[PDB]
């Protein structure tokens, strides 16, 4: 019973995480076509549906149901396939933490981070490095803080501390067998690690957005334009559209500065307006209406940055004929400047920020290029040193310094043993146990060191 | 096992010979190939890699050129098997090392995941990346791919 | 009615900066 | 075939023009920094049109007395009163306005809307014809370089 | 212009040393030598 549907569920979840991306295309799919089929709404302060012959009512909404539920496995599918990477990724970090700069022991963290205060109850729990590949995490950083600080007061807040005391109590003839009953694993379970656990997946950004998306997708049902949230999808989701959204992404910064420069420019025209244009601003409807005027501070500034900057011509098209004495060249001039400030040279700006991040990009890319084609990655020599032999640096980067054979090398070293290596093996492991890295051949090769 | 043009008159009759044929002329070629491939095929390797670093540490040889010409038959068999990493051994001396490379590795590796999570990478490396932390984030990377692959191949 | 109100109310946040 | 159809009707003859386009190599300077994105510049139009079907459901939803493109008085039509109507008003009249869409509509001078909707129709214009022409006007400037 | 002053002052820095301008090639022999060379030998901070 509990064994097969264990290796049930277990099924299931595999089969939800190989199955992830492509039920997030599936999802976009159906968007798509609740949006299309959204495209036949009439009002009547009744929105209808009357537009075909049948079979178009009840398929939006069996397609919203279908959306909901999709949207449902790929927030359920996304807790298996990468949720292992980030609380691994987490682990390593706190762990290292731990053991190489002593945060929890000798360098307490400050309020200016969440992240700090919040691995402070995972250190103490009983399975700590579950996705670390290895558990002698603790035992290092006992044997690096054994006798400069308390022997058992950095046990008490790593945990393990009554766990060891009986360990060392059993090691003697003193062990009896574990007993392992079905329905009562709720005790045996971690539930702090889980608490944990699941504050890191719900400060975890990428699921905090299929939250957003489910919750819409369940707004969807009381209105049916909520699926309308969901295009947003194939710019804040997929890589397709990475290109073009970059130019604008990149600056972001100048951007929002330049909109700033520009409603402060729009507010210094709107003053001087307000303090020297009175006869002016009169845009009265089949005459003898005046309203809309410059009568007022917040009226005259939200009526030039509506207004004047929509105009394409500056301000002086929307406002009446300067043909007045003794303001015939002032606000000429003004007009003018206006338009050479507003919209000529301040519109520019805001293209060539758009303009320049393409060209950024563009040489980002180049130069990436150019680093990978003329140096090696991890020696870094140069391409016309192993170019002497004929096609000497492909060989010379296919063969001798592949990263892919120095990961498949650190990837044997995790997983083979740690009795069974040999003597550059063992090496090898210190080094990476350390964490100094000096094995990596730095400025040598083998093609260096003969002839 | 004669259609295949591989085996020829000896190899086909040794191969007969090392046959089950407990009275009823049928195997089970599923323990056979168990019983005689599966240690076969860590000794060859070894031999295979003991041959490769014998050639690269010992070349201009024709002495052992000509051995190399008749085990390149079971060299060739292991060439998508063993890798080579050059390292900082003894003091000041760039060691060769070798191991061993598991196809399933050598499967999930040309994920086209794994291949962009590469390509951005060296992206990101070559442009904000500093000089005296390259390996430092470089084994970060290779940790992550590595966990990813395992968890990529328990699915 | 949130036209002028909007402003105002957006500058009565900033009395706490004012006492201080 | 352009040509044998160009007896039947004398006018054929002009689809004869495109060849000075995509026959002799004498435009190439200035078509490539055309058709060396492409790809960049059609979904370029297509988050376009994205943009214009997100402010046309928020138009169809939340302004409703705006859109009275009336003649003469008391003829109200081409209004919001459709999806697809409202979004091909958009589409068409919107995106080539030259000055958003706030130029095209009634004057937002009613309550409970003053602000709403001169925020919809400013960002409308700082989304559609500020940021998303610069980037179609880039996309041709940097095949140049 | 001004993105690439600023990409030139960073190669400029990244390539040659500000005091002997030698090279970022002939202290590259040693492992990190040219920022130690920058950072130890020559460094703008000792001398003033
Ligand atoms: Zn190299
Ligand atoms: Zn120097």
């Amino acid at each position: 019973f509990w064994k097969k549907i264990i290796a049930y569920q277990q099924k299931l979840l595999n089969y939800f995480a190989r199955n992830f991306y492509n039920m997030r295309m599936l999802a976009l799919f159906v968007a798509f076509a609740i949006n299309f089929i959204l495209l036949f709404y009439k009002v009547s302060v009744h929105y209808v549906l009357e537009e075909s012959s049948g079979y178009m009512e009840p398929t939006l909404r069996i397609l919203a149901i279908l959306h909901t539920i999709i949207s449902f496995f790929c927030i359920i599918g996304y807790y298996c396939l990468k949720v292992p990477l980030v609380i691994f990724k987490r682990e390593k970090e706190v762990a290292r933490k731990l053991e190489f700069d002593g945060l929890y022991i000798t360098e307490q963290p400050s309020e200016d981070d969440i992240k700090g205060q919040w691995d402070r109850l995972v250190i103490n729990t009983q399975s700590f490095p579950n996705n670390y590949w290895d558990k002698f995490v603790k035992r290092k950083v006992m044997d690096k803080y054994g006798e400069f600080y308390g022997r058992d007061r950095i046990s008490e807040l790593l945990g393990m501390d009554k766990a060891a005391l009986d360990f060392s109590d059993a090691r003697e003839k003193k062990k009896p067998k574990k007993d392992s009953s079905l329905s009562a694993v709720l005790n045996s379970i971690d539930v702090k690690y889980q608490m944990w656990k699941l504050g890191v997946v719900f400060t975890d950004n990428s699921f905090l957005y299929l939250a957003w998306y489910m919750t819409m997708s369940v707004l969807g049902h009381y209105n049916n334009f909520f699926f309308a949230a969901h295009l947003l999808d194939i710019a804040m989701g997929f890589k397709t559209l990475r290109t073009i959204l970059s130019s604008v992404t990149h600056n972001g910064k100048q951007l929002v500065l330049t909109v700033g420069l520009l409603a402060v420019v729009v507010y210094l025209y709107t003053v001087v307006a307000f303090n020297f244009f009175r006869k002016f601003y009169n845009k009265s409807e089949d005459g003898d209406t005046p309203d809309m005027k410059c009568d007022d501070m917040l009226t005259c500034y939200m009526f030039h940055m509506y207004v004047g900057v929509r105009a394409g011509g500056g301000i002086g098209d929307e406002i009446e004929d300067p043909a007045g004495d003794e303001y015939e060249i002032y606000r000429i001039i003004f007009d003018i400047t206006f338009f050479f400030f507003v919209i000529v040279i301040l519109l520019a700006i805001i293209q060539g920020l758009i303009i320049d991040a393409f060209g950024e990009l563009r040489d980002q890319q180049e130069q990436v290029k150019e680093d990978m084609e003329t140096k090696c990655f991890i020696c870094g020599i140069g391409n016309d040193y192993f170019d002497t032999v004929p096609h000497g640096f492909e060989t010379h980067t296919l063969q001798e310094h592949n990263l892919a054979n120095y990961l498949f090398f650190l990837m044997y070293l995790i997983n083979k043993d740690e009795t069974e290596h040999t003597g550059q093996e063992s090496y090898v492991w210190k080094m990476y146990q350390e964490r100094c890295w000096e094995f990596f051949p730095a400025g040598d090769c083998f093609r260096k060191q003969y002839e | 096992m004669e259609s295949h043009k591989h085996y020829t008159q000896s190899e086909t009759e040794f191969l007969l010979s090392c046959a089950e044929t407990d009275e009823n002329e049928t195997l089970d070629y599923e323990e056979f190939v168990k019983r005689f491939h599966e240690p076969a095929k860590d000794i060859g390797f070894n031999v295979a890699v003991l041959l490769t670093n014998l050639s690269e540490h010992m070349p201009n040889d024709t002495r052992l050129q000509t051995f190399l010409e008749l085990a390149e038959s079971v060299l060739n068999y292991f060439q998508p098997f063993l890798g080579r990493i050059e390292i900082m051994g003894s003091a000041k001396r760039i060691e060769r090392v070798y191991f061993e490379i598991s196809e399933s590795s050598r499967t999930q590796w040309e994920k086209p995941q794994v291949k962009e999570s590469k390509r951005q990478f060296i992206f990101d490396v070559v442009n904000e990346g500093g000089e005296k932390e390259k390996m430092e984030l470089f084994v970060n990377f290779c940790e992550d791919t590595i966990f990813e692959m395992q968890l990529a191949a328990q699915i | 009615m949130t036209v002028k109100d909007m402003v105002l109310a957006f500058f009565s946040s900033y009395w706490s900066v004012f006492v201080t």
